[PDB]
């Protein structure tokens, strides 16, 4: 009746698809955007310090506001991606206080 | 969370630099440049 | 396959008697006659059994010349050891060459005093073992702290003449494959 | 559910569980299917390592090519231990489970139950078992009829080999057989008969010998070759060194005193050959015509081979100890084991004694016994497998002759058994047994089954088997209401009915009862179960 | 006894094809691999559920806690999860509403109908129970409606219909956004004082375009629509004419040239002289003619050259691309006009009117706003979402895309009755079914009762997602149905819920009679078929 | 990086989800493997042998399966076999459904772990009591029904048709075992097989069966009153815990040292010979010197004999185990010896002993099988060990608890009846466990071929108003009483059923993630 000796069985999702449950995602979320936040906590203020990025182009940018730093860092995170839309959306309205 | 931990693409080639030790590498990076013209 | 060869390989000439009521006499008895006669090369090649302590001029006369053998490449090895009364692993590896010797009875086990060994030999170097065989050197031994120092053992001078090749992996007299009467009674209870 | 547990797997389920049993008993049904009968198929089987050995026996077969199927291995140990204590009927149970399975997987397909069906095979085996009983016929053993014992000899001998090699071997088991018989009537066949293999001139010149043959000889030529009266002495002490339990050095002082001590080697070899020397004073009368030769079962030193040369004993060493439990039978003596005590009585008696060699090997020859209760079968061959095709022959043969003499019956074959129990189970009132629902088709299943066997016989023929079976269907019909019992037939040569009481043919009794019992077992074990799956650590 | 046979029916269909049927235990296989995407679902379910992050192949992030625009990016190789995929996708090119209650019912009617299966009942029989369970429920949900709603006109009439629509998605965002969708409703819709024989409504009618930037509450409603593009030319009055009409053209403003290829060809010198001024005046004969009648706005859109652009700069007539062909019939739609691919001339009956065209920058980028006050509008408007995330407002859209679609779920057939809803209507189903399996005996009673039972996770879901105990609000929700009032009793999300009980009209949640039914049915079929299948052949990748 | 772990933790619902799954798929496997009409099961090991049969405990024994959850439910066959061996199935079959049922609760309801586990145990000490109340005593001296009571686990195997033989060979040897409280034990009962021959033939007889015959030929191959005598030391010559190591010096000292080894076994011989036993069955081997001298005074020698073997001969004929020879007496010398004879088969040969049969030490035995071929017999004996468990518990309880998941369907009937009246949080799960004990007659309708629906339904309509006694014909497939039915089981294997399946649920109840590949 079987068409061959074994079957085995059908993953739901596609095979290398990462999917998790529980608090300990949305931790992993929180704790993602902690760690774009500590790139940018002594930036703030007058006495703050800027920040030096280089992406694979080998392009030098320097920059002390948050908008265009983010946007050299490609973010593969979408949690993290939530600090990078808003900092466009603030440096596209306003253009202050993308950095607080 | 697990084993993998990525934000941004090719964290391997990607490294920081931070506190008084990294600043200090830049002023003594200038040495070496203004060594070879000192002359 | 190795079912068929543990029945002869894994059992000595005491052990092979076991299998005469369930194997074949013409099976059994082939074999038997094969390992009676490793049996007696081991009792004519016994031509040792205790520490020879030799001389300088000996030296040349009892080691180097004897590892030859029968010079059929007869060779024989001839463990020497260059004794110092005051340290300590000297005459721990004095008491191991006299247990050894005992029962190892086809290999030569040489002691001479280090001082009449070397041109005035280091005394930090000393204990030295030297292996030879066929006239050549095929260990020049320090001493004893990669085989534990001072915690050395009868185990760990019998896996040494192993490596070495002066004692076959799966013999018998070993103490690492020579088991207990006591472990192969509690191996047949549970069985 | 098993694929989830175990990371890797294989399961068959309620499918191609049955269908492997079923496929795999085909399978190895076709292989043996031309091996059975008088006109099969040999089959030679060779190993890597280029030996050949050929033979006819299914066990044989089984025993010696690996198999990897997990139906096929019950089969292999249920064929194999049917013959291993009977020694007849191999392929006879691979072909009722080879036949039995299929004949009830078509009503699986139609989807009657497995359960009763086997339910409907073990009541049909019990109403064989009492058919047994009325089927057999009493044999009266005080008659020695040596033309009965001849019959069945050919039974099995003509399925192996052919006419030429049967009619010569034969007699050698006939003579051998009817030794056995005697007043306390035990059966004593390992003892007794052996086989031996001797690579000589043909085959056919296979003689019987009434004593024990040996595989040696005496070593040194001026030791008799041939001896007219030969009293035998058996001792199992071994007469060379010896190495004394952990005793040490002959520690010797003075030149002269190493030779002094060397001598005390030859002192306890003497001491054994004294007591020889003074039981050969006590027989030392007609010393020229008479003889003496001493048997050991250990080795013997060659420095002691000197002592019986020059006295004229014929010295033989290393022997069986399967040997040394024959020789009282032959010579009629004693066996003795210990040197101390010694007497006339134990010492047998022989009419001829005389060795034969060829190249490097010798034999030695005992013969012309005066009560000789054993013998032996010296079996003569040209290559490895001619003696290995005369092995299964003799094995099988004398296991089957020697099972009519157990019992005071024997069953007629020649499918006289099979098609008995056909018209039996097929005519018999259904009210009488206990068997019902669908119980229907288990008694036509298990009855058609046994109808393949006999005409298995003629498909090795070339005749139609169909046809031959159709003359034979109305002679039964004719038979019952003629009030004559005969018992019919298949004979291939001429592809008609025959009488196997006339002709010949036999078949013994166990062979068939633990045949159907042992295939009924297995080809039910296999039905009921409806999955297959492999796991373990490896 | 070492290796297997090997199956000896391997000779048929290729290794790559699987087969997986029943006896050897599909359905058990099935009904449970479906529970993880069951609890997604499940989750996302109600005021208070989690969006979900789906992230492509391509790498476009969305983040929506609906079920059809999850299970489209999904690339699901199990195929029985499939039915419940496509089905879903139904609910939204249809209705635009319940996806999610089809993917919990279908998935609850599977894992409830465990106990069939496992006692021993007939998978034909189940089928049969399901669809007289389904008539039964179609026929009872008339009965239980208390919201015949005949004007559908008024602003105010639908905080009954659109607000309990966007209280699921997003709660937090109740009255602002529902001004939004409300207020183009009443746009869109026509004045008159009786509009009835089923008026048209369509979708594409109500546009979002998202601008990057600002905050919820500042968004507004404008009339007309809102593109990305760069006017050119000059500026606009914006008070001075008062009306501007606008010419919409398929073709662009240049001389008129075959579709097969020519070339200038010339003989002498005396045509080189007066082809520079021939195609000034060629233009200049068909451009007068345009500004005669005060067209102050044209649209063209394919590429309108410099030569056309350049006399048009002068007059101040304003010009566009639209380069899209489906946004260019929109633009149509708000000025009244039709599409003139011939040049031609304007005509007063064909041309439009439009109050006012103003430019300024929103979000930063400078836009073109075509709002127009005291005209008229036919099946037009636009909703300008403010947010601070481009993920954000792609969930608003399809929000607004449901609460619209509800509109054409409610105009487009001769009624669209309320229900009442927040875990009303669904228990007392349960009630209804439950004395419906005692007055049919027969074997198909247990399917009827087991088909009640999987109603029950309506209720609780509210109240897994509220953090609030399943063992005490749901059998005490049951003590207030016994006995209008009793009908109204609902599940309540307050911290204040330790009573369970909340009248619905102090809020006013209420549920679709039409969208309920069309999820039961596509539930059922979906359950249906997914107990109706035995055997699942597979393929190689 | 960090610590061996964090590879995929399967944390949250999803964990318990998949040991739900993996504990039923355990079940599934030996699902066909219930009541008289049962599919057998051969699986393949690794090594090359093959196993027949369909006890869930051999079967199990086989299989591997990577998974933490399912080898505890593994372990569970080995606690029924080694505590009555009898019922092994059952408790797989059981806490499967168990399991799975509880799980919808679980899943669903949010009942925590703990709170199921408190409604198991006053659902355990009501199901005790029920099956205490439902369990009717029987009189162990009758030897009628004793038969069919052994007989009721045979029927769901292979040898049904030789019940009638099989009743009285397992009844013969249980009383031979039985010391006269009532303790007996299988190390005793010999399982020495013989390939082929009918089953007929086949019978218990007192006393053992070697392997080998004698060594000389001309020892007495029929004894009429046998003298056994045991012997745990070699008759060969003792070399000593120490090396003797003799100096020799003089001519006359080698022909001294190989003298006295024919003396000191003449010694040893000799004073054997003080009482002139008729079999000396030495445990070490023998030499060729000192059989012929035992045979001078009428002994007989064998080979080797494990002392396994001569714990059994002690017992039957009543010697001691003796290793110093010169301490032999009269007392310690076996007798009552039945007969001695030598069969032949082309196997091995055959030793018997009988025992004159005519309190103090009990007596073993050896149980001839003749099967078809090898795997025949290792089904044969399964069986008479499932066969001989049953007889043991009506001896250490006389209580007999009825058959055809009448006891467990009585379980369901008033843990079900129960739930109503213990309103409450516990009501979920204290119902769930009725729901499972109504599954293992729900096996039997399915492996008989009928439809469940009515015929659950018509047990349940009759249980309250008709007996306690009422169940399923598992052949017939029809609602048969089981007083008519004439077959009942001991009821202390549904207690280790019922006891087992609970507290396997609550061990595996309280597992929260599963974390693989840490250390060795
Ligand atoms: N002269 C000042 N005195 C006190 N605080 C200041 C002054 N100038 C800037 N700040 C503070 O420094 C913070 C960071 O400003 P800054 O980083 O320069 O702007 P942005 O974050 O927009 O780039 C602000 O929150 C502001 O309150
Ligand atoms: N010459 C013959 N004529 C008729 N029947 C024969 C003859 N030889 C053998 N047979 C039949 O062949 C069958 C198989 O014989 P045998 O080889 O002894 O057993 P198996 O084939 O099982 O090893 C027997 O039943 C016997 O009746
Ligand atoms: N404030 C509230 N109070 C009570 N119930 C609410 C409230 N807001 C939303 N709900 C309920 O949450 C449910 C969400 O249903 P939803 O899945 O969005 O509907 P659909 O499946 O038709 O899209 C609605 O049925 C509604 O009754
Ligand atoms: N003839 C029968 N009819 C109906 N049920 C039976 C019958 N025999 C056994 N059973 C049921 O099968 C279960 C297991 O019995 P058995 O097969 O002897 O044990 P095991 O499961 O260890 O093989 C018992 O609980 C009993 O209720
Ligand atoms: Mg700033
Ligand atoms: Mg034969
Ligand atoms: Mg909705
Ligand atoms: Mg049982």
């Amino acid at each position: 009746m079987n068409f061959g000796s074994q079957t085995p069985t059908i993953v739901v999702l596609k095979e290398g698809t990462d999917a998790s449950q529980g608090k300990g995602q949305i931790i992993s979320n929180i704790n993602a955007c902690v760690a774009v936040q500590e790139a940018l906590k002594p930036t703030l203020g007058p006495l703050g310090s800027d920040i030096l990025i280089v992406t694979s182009n080998q392009k030098t940018t320097i920059s002390n506001d948050g908008a265009t730093i983010l946007k050299l860092l490609d973010v593969v995170h979408p949690a993290a991606k939530t600090l990078v839309d808003i900092s466009r959306a603030q440096d596209a309205e306003v253009g202050d206080g993308t950095t607080s | 969370m697990g084993r993998p931990f990525i934000i941004v693409k090719d964290q391997g080639n990607k490294k920081r630099q931070h506190g008084l030790e990294a600043k200090k590498s830049h002023i003594l990076a200038a040495r070496s440049v203004a060594s070879i013209i000192k002359t | 396959a190795k079912q068929h060869e543990n029945r002869l390989e894994d059992k000595d000439l005491s052990d092979l008697e076991e299998l005469e009521d369930d194997e074949d006499e013409d099976f059994l008895e082939a074999y038997k006659i094969k390992r009676l006669n490793e049996i007696r090369k081991l009792q004519e090649r016994s031509k040792f059994g205790e520490v020879f302590h030799i001389n300088k001029p000996e030296y040349n006369k009892e080691v180097t010349l004897a590892s030859q053998g029968k010079k059929d490449d007869g060779g024989v090895y001839v463990f020497v050891h260059l004794s110092l009364q005051s340290k300590l692993q000297s005459r721990i590896l004095s008491h191991l060459f006299q247990s050894a010797a005992c029962k190892f009875r086809e290999i030569k086990f040489v002691e001479i005093p280090a001082n009449r060994a070397i041109e005035n030999y280091p005394e930090s170097n000393c204990p030295t073992l030297i292996v030879y065989y066929r006239g050549e050197v095929i260990k020049n031994m320090i001493t004893l702290l990669e085989l534990g120092g001072n915690n050395s053992k009868m185990e760990d001078f019998e896996d040494f003449m192993v490596k070495v090749g002066a004692v076959a992996e799966g013999d018998n007299r070993l103490i690492m494959n020579r088991d207990d009467e006591e472990s192969r009674e509690e191996r047949k209870l549970h069985y | 559910s098993l694929q989830l547990l175990n990371p890797k797997a294989e399961s068959l389920r309620r499918d191609a569980a049955l269908k492997v049993n079923v496929t795999s008993a085909e399978g190895l049904q076709s292989v043996l299917e031309t091996n059975l009968g008088p006109k099969g198929t040999l089959k030679m089987l060779v190993d890597g390592a280029g030996n050949i050995k050929l033979t006819k026996d299914g066990k044989v077969l089984l025993t010696e090519m690996q198999i990897q199927s997990p139906t096929a291995v019950l089969i292999a140990r249920a064929a194999a231990a049917q013959d291993e204590i009977t020694g007849d009927g191999t392929t006879t149970v691979v072909c009722l489970v080879g036949e039995l399975l299929r004949q009830a997987h078509r009503f699986i397909q139609e989807g009657v139950h497995p359960r009763i069906i086997t339910d409907g095979f073990e009541i049909a085996r019990k109403e064989s078992m009492k058919f047994l009983d009325e089927f057999k016929i009493s044999k009266t053993n005080l008659s020695n009829d040596r033309e009965f014992l001849l019959q069945v000899a050919r039974s099995s001998l003509l399925t192996k080999v052919d006419a030429d090699l049967t009619e010569v071997l034969t007699p050698i088991v006939t003579d051998a057989v009817l030794s056995v018989y005697d007043a306390q009537a035990d059966n004593l066949d390992l003892h007794m008969v052996e086989i031996m293999q001797m690579q000589h001139l043909s085959p056919k010149d296979t003689t019987f010998i009434k004593g024990l043959v040996l595989d040696h000889g005496g070593r040194h030529p001026d030791m008799p070759t041939r001896v007219k009266n030969a009293y035998v002495l058996i001792l199992n002490v071994s007469l060379e060194y010896e190495k004394t339990e952990v005793n040490s050095g002959f520690f010797y002082s003075s030149a002269d005193q190493r030779d002094k001590l060397a001598a005390s080697e030859r002192k306890f070899v003497d001491a054994k050959l004294k007591k020889i020397i003074d039981l050969k004073n006590e027989v030392c009368g007609m010393d020229p015509d008479k003889g003496f030769v001493i048997i050991n079962q250990k080795g013997i030193d060659p420095m002691s081979l000197d002592v019986f040369a020059k006295h004229n004993i014929l010295a033989l060493r290393r022997a069986k100890r399967r040997n040394m439990e024959r020789l009282q039978l032959v010579t009629g003596g004693e066996a003795q084991n210990s040197v101390e005590d010694l007497s006339p009585q134990i010492l047998g008696f022989s009419g001829l004694v005389y060795q034969e060699t060829i190249g490097e090997e010798k034999f030695t020859y005992v013969t012309e016994n005066t009560d000789p209760k054993s013998c032996t079968i010296l079996i003569k061959g040209s290559t490895h497998y001619a003696l290995a095709q005369t092995k299964d022959a003799v094995r099988d043969g004398l296991r089957a002759v020697a099972n009519v003499l157990k019992d005071k019956n024997i069953i007629p074959g020649a499918g006289a058994f099979y098609i008995a129990l056909s018209r039996y189970l097929r005519s018999a009132n259904m009210n009488k047994l206990g068997a019902k629902g669908k119980t229907k088709t288990g008694i036509e299943a298990f009855a058609e089954a046994l109808l393949v066997i006999p005409k298995t016989l003629v498909k090795n023929s070339g005749f139609d088997p169909l046809d031959v079976l159709a003359m034979v269907e109305d002679e039964l019909d004719d038979a019952q209401d003629s009030d004559e019992t005969r018992y019919v037939g298949v004979d291939l040569n001429i592809g008609d009915s025959c009488d196997p009481t006339i002709e010949g043919i036999w078949d013994s009794y166990r062979v068939l009862r633990n045949a159907i019992t042992g295939a009924t077992g297995i080809a039910s074990n296999l039905l009921l179960c409806d999955e297959l799956l492999r796991a373990g650590r490896s | 006894s070492l290796r297997l046979p090997q199956n000896p029916n391997a000779g048929l269909f290729k290794q790559g094809y699987n087969s997986y049927s029943n006896a050897d235990g599909q359905i058990i296989k099935s009904i449970a691999a479906i529970r993880e995407l069951h609890q997604m679902c499940l989750t996302s379910m109600g005021p208070c559920g989690r969006n979900k992050i789906i992230v492509n192949h391509l790498g476009k992030i969305i983040i929506t806690n609906d079920a059809a625009t999850m299970l489209r990016e999904l690339d699901i190789v199990h195929p029985a999860v499939k039915v419940l995929v496509m089905a879903t996708e139904q609910q939204k090119i249809d209705m635009g509403d319940g996806t999610n209650l089809v993917m919990i019912l279908a998935g609850e009617l599977l894992n409830v109908s465990e106990k069939l299966i496992s006692m021993g009942l007939s998978a034909v029989e189940i089928i049969q129970g399901y669809n007289m369970a389904r008539k039964f429920t179609l026929k009872e949900l008339d009965e239980m409606v208390v919201g015949e709603i005949t004007d559908k006109n008024d602003k105010n009439e639908l905080l009954k219909m659109i607000k309990p629509v966007i209280s699921s998605k997003k709660y937090g965002s109740e009255d602002i956004l529902s001004e939004l969708v409300s207020e183009a409703v009443s746009h869109v819709l026509p004045v008159a004082q009786q509009a009835g024989e089923i008026p048209y409504f369509n979708v594409d009618s109500i546009r979002v375009v998202k601008i990057m930037g600002g905050s919820l509450s500042n968004s507004t409603v404008i009339k007309g629509m809102v593109f990305n593009r760069e006017p050119e030319g000059h500026v606009k009055s914006l008070s001075e004419d008062k009306k501007h009409k606008v010419a919409v053209f398929t073709c662009p403003l240049d001389i008129a040239n075959t579709e097969t290829k020519g070339t200038v060809l010339l003989h002498n010198a005396q045509e080189m002289l007066d082809f520079s001024k021939g195609e000034e005046k060629q233009i200049d004969a068909m451009m007068k003619e345009i500004a005669d009648m005060g067209v102050e706005c044209i649209v063209a859109g394919a590429g309108v050259g410099e030569l056309a652009l350049h006399y048009l700069n002068r007059y101040g007539i304003l010009v566009l691309k639209v380069p899209s062909k489906f946004e260019l019939r929109r633009l149509c739609r708000v000025c009244g006009a039709t599409p003139l691919p011939r040049l031609g001339a304007p005509t007063p009956e064909e041309l439009g009117l439009v109050e006012t065209v103003k430019t300024m920058e929103i979000g930063g980028d400078r836009v073109t706003v075509f709002k127009q006050e005291q005209g008229e509008i036919s099946r037009t408007s636009t909703i300008i979402l403010r947010g601070a995330t481009q993920n954000n407002l792609d969930d608003i859209e399809r929000a607004i895309d449901d609460g619209v679609a509800a509109v054409k779920g409610l105009m487009k057939p001769s009624g669209g009755k309320l229900l009442p809803g927040a875990g009303a209507t669904e228990i007392e189903l349960i009630s209804r079914i439950t004395k419906y399996g005692e007055r049919t005996p027969g074997l198909l009673q247990l399917a009827i009762k087991q088909f009640a039972v999987a109603f029950e996770v309506v209720p609780r879901t509210l109240a897994e997602t509220a953090g609030l105990d399943v063992n005490e609000v749901l059998p005490n929700l049951y003590a207030a149905h016994n006995v209008t009032d009793h009908l109204y009793k609902g599940v309540d999300i307050d911290g204040e819920s330790d009573e369970g009980v909340k009248d619905i009209r102090e809020e006013n949640i209420y549920d679709m009679l039409a969208t309920k039914k069309f999820a039961i049915n596509v539930a059922t079929e979906a359950a249906t078929t997914v107990l109706s299948i035995d055997q699942i052949i597979m393929a190689k990748k | 990086v960090f610590m061996n772990a964090s590879q995929e933790r399967t944390t949250g619902r999803q964990a318990q989800i998949s040991n739900i799954t993996a504990a039923k798929a355990v079940a599934d496997v030996i699902r066909t493997c219930l009541g008289p009409k049962a599919m057998l099961k051969m699986l393949l090991d690794p090594m090359g042998g093959l196993v027949l049969t369909n006890d869930g405990h051999a079967i199990l024994r086989e299989i591997d399966v990577a998974h933490p959850a399912a080898k505890s439910m593994l372990e569970l066959s080995r606690t029924q076999d080694e505590e009555v061996g009898d019922g092994t199935t059952t408790v797989i079959i059981l806490a499967g459904e168990i399991l799975a049922q509880c799980a919808p609760y679980l899943i669903e309801k949010n009942i925590h772990p703990v709170i199921i586990i408190q409604a198991l145990k006053k659902a355990l000490t009501d199901a005790l009591e029920v099956i205490k109340q439902v369990s009717k005593p029987v009189d162990v001296e009758n030897d009628a029904a004793m038969k069919k009571l052994i007989q009721a686990s045979i029927g769901t195997k292979y040898v049904i048709h030789w019940s009638e033989k099989m009743c009285e060979l397992a009844l013969d040897a249980v009383k031979t075992v039985r010391k006269d409280f009532e303790i007996d034990i299988k190390r005793y009962v010999r399982v020495e097989k013989i390939p082929g021959g009918d089953v007929l033939d086949s019978r218990v007889l007192k006393g053992v069966l070697l392997n080998k015959d004698v060594v000389h030929p001309k020892m007495s191959r029929h004894i009429e009153n046998p003298r056994v005598v045991l012997l745990d030391c070699p008759l060969e010559y003792k070399k000593g815990e120490s090396q003797t190591n003799i100096e020799i010096e003089k001519e006359e000292d080698w022909n001294r040292i190989l003298q006295i080894e024919e003396e000191q076994v003449q010694l040893m011989c000799e004073q054997i010979l003080a009482v002139r036993p008729t079999l000396v069955i030495t445990e070490k081997g023998v030499s060729d010197l000192a059989q012929h001298y035992l045979l001078k005074g009428g002994c007989s020698v064998l080979r080797r004999v494990k002392k396994s073997d001569n714990n059994r001969i002690a017992r039957v004929t009543g010697a001691t185990i003796v290793n110093r020879v010169e301490d032999l007496k009269e007392s310690d010398v076996g007798t009552n010896c039945g007969l001695f004879k030598v069969e032949m088969i082309g196997d091995e040969y055959f030793s018997f002993l009988d025992n004159c049969k005519e309190s103090g030490l009990q007596k073993a035995c050896t149980i001839m099988l003749r099967g078809g071929s090898k795997d025949i017999l290792n089904e044969i004996d399964r069986n008479l060990q499932d066969a001989m468990a049953v007889a043991r518990n009506v001896m250490l309880s006389p209580s007999l608890s009825p058959g055809g998941g009448a006891t467990e369907m009585a379980v369901s009937v008033k843990l079900a009846e129960k739930a109503k009246q213990l309103e409450g949080i516990q009501q979920w799960p204290y119902q769930a466990v009725a729901d499972a004990m109504e599954c293992i007659p729900r096996t039997l309708i399915q492996n008989a071929g009928g439809d469940p629906i009515r015929l659950l339904s018509q047990l349940r309509a009759k249980h309250a108003q008709g007996n306690f006694t009422t169940g399923i014909d598992g052949d017939k497939g029809k609602i048969v009483d089981m007083v008519s039915y004439g077959i009942w089981e001991p009821e202390v294997i549904k207690q280790q059923s019922v006891k087992t399946a609970i507290e396997s649920a609550c061990l595996l109840l309280r597992v929260d993630d599963i974390v693989s590949g840490v250390r060795k």
